[PDB]
């Protein structure tokens, strides 16, 4: 029931606000969708898709995936953003 | 329940018993590619990120991956 009534909340905020950030550019907005996944994802539209599909999943996926980015993480995006991030929501622990 | 599909299956675990791997640390394959970190050279050098945008890789990099 909150998950639902927690999206109707930021609402409106991401509604138009969103709307305009996909007919506008750039990331992020793969982060945005995230917050609002299925119409997401098609919308993106292969690797982060299938991370993506465990989202909703409380699974113990969580710590793996996220130490493996981490270091790895830094190692690309020390020298992308917008995949680290995506990482940072499946460990759980944003 | 389905004993043709599951013959197709012993057959694929067969094929896959008798693969050719490429070694790991005596080939160039894994030994000669063990950077520290992924995409050390694009990182360090200027020239999802790639297939969003052309030229970006190093050629490096790219051999490396």
């Amino acid at each position: 029931a909150f998950s639902h009534w927690l999206a109707h909340t930021a609402e409106e905020r991401i509604e138009e606000e969103v709307s305009l950030y996909g007919p506008e550019r750039h990331v992020e907005a793969v982060f945005s969708f995230l917050t609002g996944i299925s119409d997401a994802c098609r919308l993106a539209q292969h690797r982060l898709s299938l991370l993506l599909s465990q989202m909703v999943g409380s699974q113990e996926m969580r710590e793996l995936i996220s130490l493996q980015l981490v270091d790895w993480n830094k190692l690309q995006v020390d020298h992308q953003e917008e995949r680290l991030r995506v990482f940072c929501l499946l460990s759980g622990t944003p | 329940r389905d004993t043709l599909v599951r013959q197709s299956q012993l057959v694929v675990d067969w094929l896959e018993s008798i693969a050719k791997d490429e070694v790991g640390d005596f080939s160039d394959n894994i030994e000669y590619y063990a950077k520290s970190v992924y995409w050390e050279n694009t990182l360090h050098t200027l020239k999802d990120a790639p297939i969003r945008q052309k030229l970006p890789l190093d050629d490096l990099d790219r051999e490396d991956d």
